[PDB]
């Protein structure tokens, strides 16, 4: 789901020139906006506690 | 004189006419980035080069390719101001036209079937503001130029630190712009070795074998040949006369010393030699007998006695051998061939593949592509144009101007030149020479990172084309803009050279945009830097300022561009010089670099010139090869263009710099960048004349783009009606300047633009309309003029302490405005959504008095520490309350709520006025009431300029309608133009309203953001750091009452009392001269004030002004008779507070002029007055130096340095107190404090500071309870860090334990 999210964001960014918003990115993936946000708010790779 | 300069003319004490005006201070940034973005038809600079370096993209199979046509940058979404407001990057979209072409497998290659061309988006390029800054993530940033090693070949040595022998090992090293390093060194046994990518050494001959060089060819290139023949059964030399200059000489009478010049006047082509002369010599060719079929003697083999006989029996009569000396020529290459183990090209390739890839099985084809990729491949090796020119200059090559890869002749000449240096001919290159170091600016760095991103996309595009399925694919399917955008964002946001913009004052602006750093990517390291790089090389004259380099670890590693320094087309610093012809000196100038500087002699501005325009002294001071000396007048070639050429802008603002030690001048230059703007900006009484340039070129001021008359003036807007000579046809005719009012800087300092114009007066181009921070009437104004007495006062100016009157505290001369940001972010959590509301539990009504209905404080609310700014409630989980707590709840009621108070409160010891509130809401979230009110406020503020423009356009149109009143045709035309204007206004307002109403792209998880701006007026108090411009810093020790401070005969008390003890030891005498000159200037100012007061006739005022401006033999010719009556009155009004005087650096006012102005002001010639003690009334028995000095308030305040803590937050792992005021941390008790307590014998204090105060978790709670009870006893336990250590050691499989 995350990979498809990124791929469709890539296609829409190429097509319309801007970064897709969570509204427009919902209809092309036929999946609800709330779940789009839920996938987006998934915690990314944690930042190390050693970073300068 | 310009209008803004005619209002307050600064008296100039310089004597040398100025030939070259100081150029734009920020050209180093603007020119670089313009080169980066502007179109390049020849494609050597800018994004064109980056696109042409990677494109076209070839697939592995060759079925298809992607080609590049052109590029453009679109219209930005926002402008700079709102990009700062929302917190987004100011950038333009890159749109590149590409064509996809497909080649058939059956048909021959190069046949075009169909082309698919279109415009694809490949990221957003951050633009540079006119002032030379970037807006990244809403913050202003500066890209700092880098001083790096120039690409090319560098010849250096060891100096003899490798081995105890007196021998010096020499080496050469080639640095490519992109590629792998290659070194040629000498070992301490006279052999030359090669090093690729800093690997283990290899004989140099390997890099020749791999290049198709047989041993005979190697000996041919690297040695000279001496030949022998067998004539009439006799051995025979050849004739080279220079070689001989001792067994005998077979030239009959030309014989010698069984000096050669004696009979070298006569020549004969024959010399006979014994057999013994050849035994010690080495061969040069390979000799094979057909009859024997074997190899008798090999090349580079020592010839033996039997070798001659066997060769003679073979029939060979000509024998050529090498030429070897002990001084001029050496056996280095021959011995290197003798120590190599290879014999053929492929064996050497195997050796270098084994070394390059240790342990890999020897593969031949891999070897070939490896070597071809190492240096001879354009993809992995690139010697830039600058590197190519440095290469062609170092080895003397004169061709291959566009080649970027090494070839045969390059390595051949590098070896030849290094061997020539080992022989004695030639010298090493200076590593710190500015001709060997280059300036790399924003354009080049952006090009490099853009090319990295382009390569990132190139890989994937090549792979996709290599798939081959190409039927319906338009080019916006292989291009992935996200990697390129990631690369540019990484460079512009996380590079060490992309730093936050130092925004204390305009001087900080300019000095940050003209800084050169030796650190950063491809640079140096603070710990690994050496003495040589930090030192001042002689090539720095006119290129880098020798004064301002930060004190400390970064000494010498960070430099400043000099006033007139420039960057050439290659990135090397150059400085201007006036040429001399026929002994006369010409106005026009040439820019010279470090290499071009060595040849000529260069005089300097201090050299006296005659009225005929030529040198007076026969022996003038000049420089050659970095050495100063006296040279004949007719030998001169160039002269310096200005006296401030060697010093940068910050040091050019120090008056009487030539009377100060370099250390204190450096401290003053560094410390003048830390000044904080005050409420009222006042000019420096004693200046250098550079202030106008810095103020204008900093961009803080509002500069008139076109001339005209100010139609309207307001504190926020200036409208100028442009003159009808600069009006482009069809234009409205007005220009609108909106002024920044109370905007937070990067350093929490007010940025305010103040109008300095009236309605109706005329303004020209370049005139100042508004004064920004630290600017007064277009002049840079950092500090304030303070009355200064140099005398000790009861120890309150001990060391560098400063004693300050109460008058300046009451007059708010050093009060500052600080704007602070506070943010409250309402997020979404697992328990629920965090809400911003006024229904805060467990809080009364008084704390909600300043809150509105939404839960946000009003604009203009006076808040103090602990006051709620944004009311926020957070959902919380169930609490298992303790038994006594549920007793309390049962008895008193007060049932618990479901929300906890997590609200934005004003920090302690902070009290100010709320001046702005910004609410940012995620799309799809209910916009609160306050968000709506702010939206309407911004709409109302924004429609005004469009309304005024539409009104003036419609007024002009209706005036045309009335003037016209065939008739119906003109009426219809006017109506349709009116409709067009209405439509244009509607479109502009629609775009605006869309911008304000547009939602905010917040981070995931956050629902609302509220930002509060607090304004704090910080007054001057003890502990604050105050300074001058000569390195004389200090900390205020007391705010003295007025009646207690020294005063003069007229009753005027001093303002600041300074210690004289710090002047003689620190060798900053420019401060005393500044005090004397300021005394004279304020004397003249009060004389003009008097003349104004009793309304004396304008004739006497004009005479006095002319007398003042004609003092000394100076270069300034001010004609008061050429000024109007009102202009003279304005000049007299602006000179009431003192006469501004300009003393340029190294061209300053002599003591005679200072005493003359003191006499004109009716003041003592010595500058010392009789002071009286305020406490006692008794006069001091020695005269005291009293005058006026420019004081600065540095951004080192005791308000944000005072910090205190008893118990707060603790670290997660170490269980130790935090570190820092912002985190409410504790002070560090390091190793040396422990040593000091051990030396004292304080076992108990040490134990307490180790266990209870830091990490004994139970100990600190028990100690707090005991102190509250009143016991002052401790029961120490085990430190937590030792348990962490024990666990960590046990995790390494080591049994560490405590015994009983």
């Amino acid at each position: 789901t995350i990979n498809k999210l990124n791929r469709i964001s890539r296609q829409m960014l190429q097509e319309m020139g801007r970064e897709p918003l969570p509204e427009e990115l919902a209809e092309r993936m036929q999946m609800p906006e709330d779940k789009i946000r839920k996938v987006l708010k998934i915690a990314k790779e944690p930042i190390s506690m050693e970073t300068p | 004189y310009s209008y803004t300069e005619k209002k307050r003319i600064r008296k100039d004490f310089g004597t040398r006419p100025q030939v070259l005006d100081i150029p734009y201070l920020l050209s180093i940034q603007l020119d670089s980035f313009e080169k980066f973005i502007e179109q390049d038809p020849e494609g050597q600079y800018g994004l064109e080069a980056a696109f042409r370096s990677v494109f076209p993209i070839q697939s592995y199979n060759g079925n298809s390719e992607l080609q590049y046509v052109s590029y453009r940058l679109g219209e930005p979404v926002f402008d700079v101001k709102e990009c700062q407001i929302r917190g987004v990057t100011y950038s333009k979209p890159l749109r590149v036209k590409l064509r996809l072409v497909i080649f058939d497998k059956d048909a021959p290659a190069g046949t075009v079937k169909d082309i698919k061309e279109q415009e694809v988006y490949m990221g957003e390029i951050p633009l540079m503001t006119e002032n030379g800054t970037f807006v990244i993530n809403g913050t202003e940033r500066v890209i700092v130029s880098q001083l790096h090693r120039s690409p090319g070949v560098f010849f250096d040595s060891d100096k003899g630190k490798t081995h105890s022998s007196g021998k010096v090992l020499y080496n050469a090293r080639i640095i490519p712009y992109r590629g792998s390093w290659l070194d040629f060194e000498f070992d301490p046994k006279d052999n030359l070795y090669v090093r690729i990518d800093r690997r283990r050494k290899l004989p140099a001959s390997i890099i020749l074998r791999v290049l198709g060089k047989t041993s005979a060819e190697i000996l041919d290139i690297f040695f000279e040949k001496v030949n022998f023949e067998v004539k009439d059964q006799t051995l025979m030399m050849e004739l080279v006369p220079e070689r001989l200059r001792t067994f005998d000489i077979e030239a009959d009478g030309k014989v010698y010393v069984e000096h050669i010049r004696q009979l070298e006047k006569d020549g004969v082509n024959f010399i006979e030699v014994p057999v013994e002369y050849i035994v010690g010599k080495v061969s040069a060719k390979d000799y094979v007998n057909e009859a024997t079929g074997e190899l008798i003697i090999t090349a580079n083999q020592e010839i033996s006695l039997e070798a001659l006989a066997n060769l003679s029996q073979a029939g060979y009569k000509k024998l050529e051998v090498l030429f070897t000396n002990d001084l001029d020529h050496g056996p280095f290459m021959s011995e290197t061939l003798r120590v190599d183990s290879t014999t053929d090209r492929i064996s050497a390739l195997v050796e270098i593949y084994r070394m390059m890839r240790p342990g890999e099985p020897p593969t031949k084809e891999a070897a070939e592509s490896l070597f071809e990729s190492l240096f001879f491949s354009a993809e992995r090796y690139d010697l830039s144009t600058v590197g190519r020119m440095k290469f062609n200059s170092s080895i003397g090559r004169e061709d291959a101007e566009e080649q970027g890869t090494l070839d045969e002749v390059d390595i051949i000449e590098v070896m030849k030149k290094l061997i020539s240096i080992r022989n004695g001919k030639g010298e090493v290159d200076d590593i710190d020479h500015l001709g060997n170091r280059r300036i790399r600016s924003v354009g080049e760095m952006a090009e490099n990172q853009f090319r990295v991103g382009l390569v990132r996309v190139e890989r994937a595009v090549k792979e996709r084309l290599s798939l081959g399925d190409l039927d319906n694919v338009m080019p916006q399917d292989l291009i992935n803009a996200k990697p390129i955008s990631a690369a540019v964002k990484e460079f512009f946001g996380s590079s060490q050279l992309s730093q936050f913009m130092d925004q204390n004052n305009p001087l900080s602006e300019v000095t940050h945009k003209r800084r050169i750093s030796a650190l950063g990517p491809g640079g140096l390291t603070r710990e690994r830097a050496g003495f040589e790089v930090r030192d001042v090389h002689v090539t720095h004259y006119g290129r880098l300022c020798p004064i301002e380099t930060p004190e400390g670890p970064n000494i010498g590693l960070i430099n400043s561009l000099s006033a007139f320094a420039r960057c050439n087309e290659y990135g090397f610093l150059e400085t201007p010089y006036r040429r001399v012809v026929n002994g006369v000196v010409t106005d026009e100038v040439d820019y010279l670099s470090a290499i071009e500087e060595g040849q000529f002699v260069i005089a300097q501005a201090n050299a006296k010139l005659t009225e005929e325009g030529g040198f007076a002294d026969e022996l003038v001071t000049a420089r050659q090869k970095g050495e100063s000396g006296l040279h004949p007048r007719e030998h001169v070639d160039y002269m310096d263009v200005a006296t401030n050429q060697v010093v940068s802008i910050a040091a050019s603002l120090i008056p009487f710099l030539e009377h100060d030690d370099a250390n204190r001048a450096l401290m003053g230059a560094n410390m003048q960048r830390q000044a904080v703007p005050t409420l009222r900006s006042e000019k420096p009484l004693v200046g250098t004349g550079i202030e106008r340039n810095v103020a204008v070129d900093s961009g803080v001021t509002a500069v008139a783009k076109r001339g005209g008359v100010i139609q309207s003036v307001d504190a926020s807007r200036i409208v100028v009606k442009v003159n009808e000579e600069e009006l482009i046809p069809g234009e409205a005719g007005i220009d609108i300047y909106n002024l920044t009012k109370y905007t937070r800087s990067n350093q929490n300092t007010c940025i305010n633009q103040r109008p300095c114009v009236m309605p109706g007066e005329p303004v020209a181009r370049g005139d100042v309309l508004a004064d920004g921070p630290s600017t007064d009437l277009g002049e840079l104004a950092l500090g304030q003029n303070m009355r200064i007495a140099f005398m000790p006062w009861n120890g309150y100016n001990f060391e560098d302490s400063i004693l300050v009157s109460e008058r300046v505290v009451q007059d708010d001369r050093f009060t500052t405005i600080h704007i602070q940001e506070l943010s409250c972010v309402a997020r979404d959590t697992k328990l629920g959504a965090e809400e911003i509301t006024a229904d805060i539990p467990n809080v009364g009504e008084a704390a909600l008095s300043k809150l509105d209905e939404s839960g946000i404080v009003y604009i203009g609310a006076e808040v103090k520490g602990g006051d709620i700014l944004v009311g926020k409630v957070t959902p919380k989980g169930e609490t298992q309350l303790t038994p006594e707590e549920k007793l309390l709840r049962a008895i008193f009621g007060e049932k618990a709520s479901d929300v906890k108070d997590t609200s934005l409160r004003v920090p302690n010891s902070v009290a100010g006025t709320v001046i702005d509130v910004q609410v940012f809401t995620r799309d799809g979230v209910e916009k609160d009431k306050r968000a709506l009110e702010i939206e309407q406020m911004q709409l109302k503020e924004a429609k005004k300029d469009l309304t005024e423009e539409f009104q003036i356009l419609e007024g002009g149109l209706l005036a045309r309608v009335r003037s016209v009143l065939e008739l119906q045709n003109q009426l219809e035309q006017l109506a349709e133009q009116y409709d067009e204007l209405k439509a244009d206004f509607d479109k502009k307002f629609e775009a605006k309203r869309r911008k304000i109403t547009q939602g905010d792209d917040l981070a995931p998880g956050v629902l609302k953001i509220v930002k509060v701006y607090l304004a704090v007026k910080r007054r001057i108090q003890p502990g604050d750091k105050m300074a001058g411009r000569h390195g004389n810093k200090g900390v205020i020790s007391k705010i003295n009452p007025v009646e207690d401070m020294p005063y003069d005969e007229n009753g005027q008390p001093v303002d600041i009392v300074l210690n004289p003890l710090g002047v003689p030891s620190r060798m900053n005498i420019g401060q005393i001269l500044e005090v004397h000159l300021g005394l004279a200037a304020k004397g003249i100012g009060d004389k003009i004030n008097q003349m104004i007061k009793e309304q004396q006739e304008l004739a006497k005022l004009r005479e006095f002004l002319q007398k003042v401006y004609d003092l000394g033999d100076t270069r300034q010719r001010v004609d008061i008779s050429e000024l109007s009556d009102e202009d003279v009155r304005t000049l007299a009004h602006n000179l009431r507070a003192g006469l501004p005087v300009a003393t340029p650096v190294f061209d300053g006012a002599p003591e005679s002029s200072i005493k003359a102005m003191l006499e004109l002001a009716d003041l003592p010639a010595s500058g010392q007055l009789t002071l009286f003690d305020g406490r006692t009334g008794d006069a001091f028995e020695r005269p005291v130096t009293v005058g006026y000095m420019y004081m600065l308030k540095l951004n080192h305040l005791v308000d944000d340095k005072m910090h205190a803590r008893s118990t707060g937050s603790y670290s997660l792992v170490t269980q130790q107190p935090l570190g820092g005021k912002a985190q409410f941390g504790g002070q560090r008790f390091g190793e040396m404090e422990v040593w000091a307590l051990e030396a004292y014998g304080a076992a108990y204090t040490l134990q307490e500071m180790l266990t209870v105060k830091s990490d004994d978790v139970n100990g600190r709670t028990k100690m707090y309870k005991n102190i509250v009870d009143g016991n002052h006893a401790m029961e120490p336990g085990m430190p937590e860090s030792f348990n962490v250590l024990l666990k960590e050691i046990r995790s390494l499989g080591i049994n560490i334990e405590l015994e009983d």
